[PDB]
């Protein structure tokens, strides 16, 4: 949603499987949803509607 | 996921036989026409709706093996 | 069957990283608590048949209508089958309690419960009363950490049962 | 796709797709700048609630 | 993955039987031996960085080739990915040490990497004495016992250098 | 992935003629007689948790190494695949009863399950005695007359056991 | 392939439950269908070829400047396999009518069809012409039901050409 | 929202992009033919549905009666009045998915959460399984050919939601 | 996936040594004759359409059974695979053109085509001499010296019948 | 920030379930274990000059090039800079001891650290030099339990840094 | 490696559809780019050794502090390293003279850059101020075209560098 994805927080070895492409961008997708600082950022504030 | 029974990931190996080709062109290639053989790594947790998803898609499995034990 | 190790582990796992104070702190924190959990254990362990027993006349009591011939509970392969599952309950806490974490309880039997429990016909209460005999008993079996960790994993197990 | 970034769909006819998604991500895109962090207050109040809400009456 | 007591919970579970008093006196033992073991982890964890800053740069000491060209990380891009590959293993080593077993090492990282190293045609005896210099530098690190409390650590010793020793043998 | 309908015109099809009008008496007729595997179907469908009941009770009671400690069906998750495999394996049975052709059959996940289960170390035979419960029962089910007049059905048991019998040699 | 029955099976197949009320009455509404068009079918091909060749010279008689030097149709060898389309076109007719639904035509000639004809360059409305000619015939040939099938196939027939 | 044919069929056919087809229409063709049984099935039931349910509630007193003892749940006049006006709750939803010809009707408005309220408040589904089955078995006798069999199939799908 | 330019540079890093001189000359040989393969190549794609219309007619005159029932491409879908099939393989065929070298074609299509097409059951010989019609109609096309400056393009046609005959070669 | 409170209560809230023993027991942990980093926190706190005029002078020794004219250090202002960051840095290690983990830490240096560093051309080293010669004082100040856990959130400052 | 025609196959195979003008016309640059970027590599080939060896001496010079004994500046084989080193980086960039791409130099030197840099101590402003010697020398040695893109592409190298 725009926020500024800061670099410390990204996963080096998901990015690096990707890389090799053992997952597709789909499995990708779905390990970065289960990074903590997605729910920081939108299950932390948010209500479970917004 | 962190269970024993969530561990033990199974690699799949699909085929895009004929049914799945005939299913996406009726469908529409909305997405690049992939290879026939590709492999996909699929955990326990998600391994049914995998062999699910292949079958509504009318693909069928090559073989699966277990990644851990 | 899951460890606070277990999920410490997986956690760094997905993150991709080492472990930092917070999972140390864990780490030590579930092993202090291993000892007296082992302890309690061991102690449900040690009455396992007289808690068997006691869960088996503590369902005939409870509810009136499971003795009675032609009905669930009535029958000698039954009555085995409800030893066999009362031990596995308990077995299971002692599991979890040697893990230190739910995780046992929670794979072993929670998962996959209630739609077993509904097709084969097993009413939840019975179980929730065989496990309030557990609490019973295992209140007088320990005092201190060892009944406190004994009594979180039976109540959890009732709560999942539940 | 299994290989396509996710995009933004809205503002474009989705097959079979209702008539309010086109209203209500209208009203929640707002422009490149709209980040939804903690702050900005606009990523915590769910604004398309009032809307959603016209949708099961009629 | 999993740890030594979820392998005993296990076993147990399967002959149905429950943990015997031994099997809880020696997880007691690990209990009360955990705080060593967590000790030696932290020494891991805090020096792996360094350790494996130094393990690399004797690994080129040794082993000049693979930076000059027709190497098989000659390139930026492989010898960065010998880099973090050795990163991963050290990393998932001290998993399975600070898990007192080993099987949550194989589960994730020593289950498909041998296949990936052979097909790319990667020379894993490399690879091996990049991991068992992961070792030299753990015993160099771990003997430390500076600002830390003094006692035995021969469990420990014995312990990481079956994980190193595993992991080196899936590997190659 | 056809129906018999489709069956028979995908021969036509691949003669290069129009069809022939035996093919269109039978066809007809399949369309009579589709009251009755409706019928049939519809009563399988409700008496599906009876029918898997009752197989999956005797399974258990004439077998007790799935339930001891470390049986394919005890840790009580194993035995909930167990009552899920059989009862989509009788909804694909079902599924072939009112498509009228076994060749749909195969194509969903009969040309992948055997590797499947010998992948994941399932008993093969056990599965089919499972089905084979599942299939008598469906029967007794079937001969259940309530609320409705009498007519034939035993072509639709043939059929019935046509279509089991081939899910269990393609399960095992 | 998706004949009524064939979607109702993917309907079902696509989440868990069993075949409900709703499919089950489709079913047995397309099976008493499955007359009158039998009926439609069958008189159909009673009438081959009469009514292909038929077809073909009213194409001509409808559009006559390409029957001049610039048909694609043009001389014998063409004309005769611009009878063999038109008798391809009444086989998928038979087969759908049979069939309960649009599965012969949307899965073999309705698949990939625009492209096709751009490549070939065939204009369409010379075969929507020719099923014109066919609703001609039919709003003769049969009646009730087997008629009112028989058109509504051939009317996606036309939409599909379009 | 409720799911029927015609608009299941709606949903279905602006799903793919698509106007309605041979199939959609004949589906729609026999909803409407076999609307007029399931209409003498809704009001023959909405005839005599006082023997129904007070039957049903003396049938469910019959099976379990324990339930009935004091110091159980189902003891009271309180509880009396609760069974009787959610049998007769029963009843008009059944009656509804008969009229809509779907069972949508009734999974909107009881299959959704239903399983929650019977753990919740103890309400084991045996007894109303009985309630359902006791009014089978007097409709067995009150409809007759296509409306008997349409009456049992959704009342049947009440008591597999129960089940 | 090379071209002549990124393959000589690999085998420059290979030797890692500089470019010799000469291989540094056949670069500007083909880049100043590079224009020429560009009009080509851009012939090609501007006269592609009718060129697959033209081969696909030689191809129904030459064989009749595929357009009767039960042939590869009888059905309209199998048949409009067919032709987009020419188009993709003579776009390869246009790809490694542009680029000068084979392997482009080689790892992006053949190895899964080999197998793709095995599976398929067509007739690999038949597919090959299809390349050849469409070889034919692209070297007719080729040969047109339509709209543009005279000049040598000898090697040009040669190569371009090699890019074909490769492609033939290993679809066969 | 990232309090081990405040994982249990996210991961709990997660999964859409109530909190159990294992989290209790981590809570635990953490409450008996703050009392030592407390004690931390209070030898950090009356020691925060030293520790910065160590830390700088230190940065003097090893780098004495870098307050030479042209380069960062030169400058009286620069070096009142220094001070104010390696104080930061100290007062986010007192909010890590005092929050049993690295939360306020990472949210307040780390997130956007390397970033900084590129841009005013900011070493990590010299603040690896800083952290450590904090180390080696912290050797001196503080023992046992409060040493050993002042000093894992040094050293993990430290490791962030390289 | 990539260079622009690689872009334009790799594009027009992922839409899959045939080559239009823009593509082309960047053939075109490319061949016409050619020829300068044909007479930098020779000069680049022509004057490598003085070229690595005034970097060596140059980076000594503007950092002196490296030079002297106890860090990396000193020990024979550290420049014997940086000297192998300066040959590889300037050889890529012949490369990417003549592929007229970043595509050799990117994924031969610049993947991985930042974590070797700080996983050896090597710092980069070191091969930063190397490439800045190379620009010395090339502001005199090339001219004209090749002069502009060979500076283009060292640039980039120290981009990637920063
Ligand atoms: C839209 C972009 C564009 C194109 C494509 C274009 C055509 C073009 N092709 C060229 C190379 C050329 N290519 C050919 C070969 C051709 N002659 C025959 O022999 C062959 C059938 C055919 C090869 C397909 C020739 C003769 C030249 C001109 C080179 C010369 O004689 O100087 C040249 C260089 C000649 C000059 O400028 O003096 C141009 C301008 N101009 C443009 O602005
Ligand atoms: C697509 C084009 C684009 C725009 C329009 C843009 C504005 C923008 N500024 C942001 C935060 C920020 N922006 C600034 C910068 C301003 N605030 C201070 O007063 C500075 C003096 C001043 C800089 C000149 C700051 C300090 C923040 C962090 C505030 C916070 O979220 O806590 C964010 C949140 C991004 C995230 O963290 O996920 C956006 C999107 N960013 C973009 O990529
Ligand atoms: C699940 C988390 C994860 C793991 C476990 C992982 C390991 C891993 N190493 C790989 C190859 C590799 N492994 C190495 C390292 C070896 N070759 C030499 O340099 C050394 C002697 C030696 C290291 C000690 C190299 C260089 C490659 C790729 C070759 C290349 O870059 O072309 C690959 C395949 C392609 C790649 O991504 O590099 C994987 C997936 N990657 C991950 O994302
Ligand atoms: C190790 C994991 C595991 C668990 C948890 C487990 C419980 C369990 N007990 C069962 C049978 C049974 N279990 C009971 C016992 C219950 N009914 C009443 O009598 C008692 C109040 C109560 C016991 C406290 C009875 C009577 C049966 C008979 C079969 C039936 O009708 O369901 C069944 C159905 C299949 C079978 O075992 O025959 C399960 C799943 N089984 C397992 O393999
Ligand atoms: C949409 C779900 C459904 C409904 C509502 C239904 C009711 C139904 N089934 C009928 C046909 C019938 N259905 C059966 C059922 C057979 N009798 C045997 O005992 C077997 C138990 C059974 C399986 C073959 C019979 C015998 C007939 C009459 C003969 C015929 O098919 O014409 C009839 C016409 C008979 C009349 O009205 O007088 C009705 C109303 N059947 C359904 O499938
Ligand atoms: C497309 C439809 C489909 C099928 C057919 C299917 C079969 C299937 N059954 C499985 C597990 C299982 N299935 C069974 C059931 C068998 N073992 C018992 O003894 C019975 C005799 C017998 C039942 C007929 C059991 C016990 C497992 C657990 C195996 C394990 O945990 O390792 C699994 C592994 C993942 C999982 O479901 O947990 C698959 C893929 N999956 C599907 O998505
Ligand atoms: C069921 C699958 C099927 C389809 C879709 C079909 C139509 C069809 N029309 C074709 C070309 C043709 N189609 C026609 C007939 C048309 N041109 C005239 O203008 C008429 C107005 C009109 C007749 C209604 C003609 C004359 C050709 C020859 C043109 C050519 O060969 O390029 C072809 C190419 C194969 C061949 O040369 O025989 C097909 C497959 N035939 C089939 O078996
Ligand atoms: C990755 C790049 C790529 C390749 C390599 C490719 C070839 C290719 N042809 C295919 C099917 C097919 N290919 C053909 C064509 C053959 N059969 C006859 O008609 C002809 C003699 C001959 C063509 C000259 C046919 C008929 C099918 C369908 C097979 C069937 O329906 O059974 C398929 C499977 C799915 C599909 O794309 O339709 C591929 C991948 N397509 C691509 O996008
Ligand atoms: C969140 C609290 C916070 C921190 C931690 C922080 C660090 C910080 N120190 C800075 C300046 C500085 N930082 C230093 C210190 C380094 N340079 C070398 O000389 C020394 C060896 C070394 C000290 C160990 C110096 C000299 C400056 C002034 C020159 C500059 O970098 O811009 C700057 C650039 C802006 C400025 O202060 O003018 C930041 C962001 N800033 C903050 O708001
Ligand atoms: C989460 C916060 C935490 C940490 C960081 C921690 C480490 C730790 N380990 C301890 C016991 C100990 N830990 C060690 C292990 C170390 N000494 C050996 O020489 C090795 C160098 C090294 C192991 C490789 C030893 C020898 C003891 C004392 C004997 C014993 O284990 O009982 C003690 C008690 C001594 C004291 O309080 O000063 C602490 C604090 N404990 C904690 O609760
Ligand atoms: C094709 C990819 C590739 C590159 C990019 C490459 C250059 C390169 N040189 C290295 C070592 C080195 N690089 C240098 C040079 C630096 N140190 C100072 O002396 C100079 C001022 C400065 C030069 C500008 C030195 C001295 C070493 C040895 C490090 C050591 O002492 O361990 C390293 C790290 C490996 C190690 O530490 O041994 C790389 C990646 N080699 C390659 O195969």
């Amino acid at each position: 949603g725009n926020t500024y994805v800061m670099e410390s927080e990204r996963p080096a070895t998901a990015e690096s499987q990707l890389r090799d492409g053992r997952i597709t961008v789909r499995g990708f997708i779905r390990l970065l949803a289960k990074s903590d600082t997605y729910k920081a950022r939108f299950f932390n504030p948010a209500t479970q509607t917004r | 996921a962190i269970t024993t029974q969530g561990k033990r990931i199974y690699k799949i190996t699909v085929s895009e036989a004929g049914a799945y080709a005939t299913n996406k062109h009726r469908t529409g290639y909305r997405a690049p026409i992939r290879q026939s053989n590709y492999t996909l790594t699929v955990p326990y947790d998600r391994f049914l709706p995998e062999m699910i998803r292949l079958h509504q898609s009318g693909a069928k499995i090559v073989n699966v093996t277990s990644v851990i034990s | 069957s899951r460890t606070v190790i277990t999920e410490v582990i997986a956690t760094a796992d997905s993150q991709g990283r080492f472990l930092n104070s917070t999972e140390l702190q864990a780490a030590f924190g579930r092993f202090e608590r291993a000892v007296p959990a082992i302890e309690a254990a061991r102690a449900l362990t040690k009455n396992q048949d007289a808690l068997v027993k006691g869960a088996v006349q503590a369902v005939f009591k409870k509810f009136p209508y499971v003795t009675q011939p032609g009905e669930k509970g009535y029958g000698d392969s039954n009555q085995a089958k409800c030893a066999r599952d009362i031990g596995y309950y308990l077995r299971f806490i002692t599991y979890s309690l040697v893990a230190s974490g739910t995780g046992p309880l929670d794979d072993y039997v929670i998962a996959g419960l209630r739609e077993v429990n509904r097709a084969f016909n097993l009413n939840p209460l019975w179980y929730i009363e065989a496990l309030n005999y557990i609490k019973g008993e295992t209140g007088k079996l320990l005092s201190g950490q060892s009944k406190t960790e004994a009594l979180l994993y039976i109540d959890h197990a009732i709560n999942a049962l539940s | 796709g299994e290989d396509t970034v996710p995009f933004f769909r809205g503002f474009t006819s989705q097959p079979g797709q209702s008539t309010e998604a086109f209203n209500r991500m209208v009203t929640l895109y707002d422009g490149y700048a709209t980040s939804d962090s903690e702050w900005d207050r606009g990523g915590q109040s769910a604004r398309l609630t009032d809307s959603l809400a016209r949708s099961t009456m009629d | 993955m999993n740890d030594v007591f979820t392998r005993a919970i296990a076993q147990a579970d399967l002959k149905g039987s429950f943990l015997l008093e031994s099997d809880l006196d020696k997880l007691a033992s690990f209990a009360k031996e955990g705080v060593k073991r967590l000790d030696a982890v932290a020494a891991l964890t805090n020096n792996a960085p360094a350790i494996i800053s130094d393990a690399a740069h004797k690994l080129f000491a040794e082993q000049q080739e693979l930076i000059q060209p027709g190497g098989n990380a000659y390139p930026h891009r492989r010898m960065a990915a010998c880099l973090r590959d050795m990163e991963i293993i050290l990393r998932y080593v001290s998993y399975a040490l600070l898990a007192g077993d080993a099987s949550v090492l194989d589960d994730r990282c020593l289950n498909g990497l041998r296949e990936t190293y052979n097909a790319l045609g990667t020379p894993t005896q490399s690879v091996a004495r990049a991991v068992q210099l992961m070792k030299d530098a753990a015993m160099v690190h771990l003997k430390s016992t500076a600002n830390v409390t003094v006692g035995d650590c021969s469990s420990l010793y014995s312990e990481a250098a079956t994980y190193f020793d595993k992991a080196a043998a899936s590997i190659a």
